[PDB]
């Protein structure tokens, strides 16, 4: 079976032909994002891929993340 | 050792994914985002990433590439 993903995929936007990619995130790191003219900085937890703003509040719900 | 961020210009006019997918894909690299205005360059930071050896896998696979930037930033 496959080996756990290594990174957390991010996009701006739920639907494959319209989302916008934005970032690659190492599981286990913490990183910057820059979209719509603000920054979120994430922490990519695990291979569940939950967006996770590093401050404990709620990130925009136009924010998603996948597992790679 | 010491953090790295290099900035890589690529020709992707599907071609920003590959290009983004193989550089998440290297050795060391901690994330990869996309930047510019055309969405044409690629920022890279983390450890012990081997410059050389990723510029040539891009223009192997993906296009031209070239480097803009290292700093051990």
């Amino acid at each position: 079976g496959p080996a756990p993903a290594r990174f957390c995929v991010y996009y701006d936007g739920h639907l494959p032909a319209t989302r916008v990619l934005l970032m690659y995130v190492r599981i286990g790191t913490t990183a910057t994002i820059t979209a719509r003219g603000h920054e979120f900085e994430v922490e990519a937890k695990d291979q569940n891929c939950k967006v996770i703003l590093t401050n404990g509040k709620q990130a925009p719900d136009w924010l998603a993340a996948e597992p790679y | 050792g010491l953090k790295q961020k290099i900035v890589i210009k690529v020709a992707m006019e599907n071609c920003r994914s590959k290009a983004m997918a193989l550089v998440a894909s290297t050795g060391g690299v901690d994330s990869v985002a996309l930047v510019g205005d055309l969405r044409d360059k690629i920022e890279v930071v983390g450890y012990g990433i081997d410059p050389i050896k990723l510029i040539s896998a891009l223009r192997k696979k993906v296009g031209d590439a070239e480097l803009l930037q290292v700093s051990q930033a």
